[PDB]
């Protein structure tokens, strides 16, 4: 599930060794996607629990809203889920024009 | 120079959690239940007693003939 919460535990585990603080624009993105993957676990942690139990309809009622969020991942990094996006040198590249009237539209 | 952060336009949406759309509570319920229930019993005694009147009418034709 986690794509930006993993690799958050790696670059921050490497930048301490290398005597680097990351630049300040970069830190506002690691908190943004680092506080967007929690809106992927805490959707999957309830629905998949509610499927073993055996309820059908809250599995389909929330993943159809989940699709509005993978368009972000594809727009910023490289792919559907597995993105080599956080680097040890901060963020790979800047997120393009958009994604600020989209997230505010989403949230 | 073409970076993101907009000047204005924000909400937010709530973190609130409420939808108390009640709902006819507190002794208003059990009141539509009892009165409509006795209404169904009130519909009785005007049909079963009425069919009982026809029931003696049905047995009447049997007893009048058969000598």
């Amino acid at each position: 599930v986690s794509m930006m919460c993993n690799e958050q535990a790696y670059s921050l585990a490497v930048e301490k060794l290398l005597n680097i603080q990351p630049p300040p624009r970069a830190q506002w993105i690691r908190v943004l996607f680092g506080e967007i993957t929690r809106l992927l676990n805490h959707i999957m942690a309830v629905t998949t629990h509610a499927l073993d139990i055996g309820a059908m309809t809250p599995f389909f009622w929330m993943f159809e809203e989940r699709e509005k969020m993978f368009e972000f991942y594809e727009r910023v990094s490289g792919a559907r889920m597995h993105a080599a996006y956080v680097r040890p040198g901060g963020v790979h590249q800047d997120l393009p024009l958009g994604l600020m009237d989209d997230i505010y539209e989403f949230s | 120079k073409q970076d993101m952060p907009p000047v204005g336009g924000y909400g937010p949406i709530d973190y609130k959690r409420n939808l108390p759309r009640r709902g006819l509570s507190g002794y208003s319920m059990f009141a539509v239940g009892i009165g409509a229930l006795l209404f169904g019993y009130w519909s009785m005694m005007k049909w079963n007693r009425e069919r009982r009147r026809l029931q003696i009418e049905d047995f009447e034709a049997r007893i009048a003939l058969m000598p």
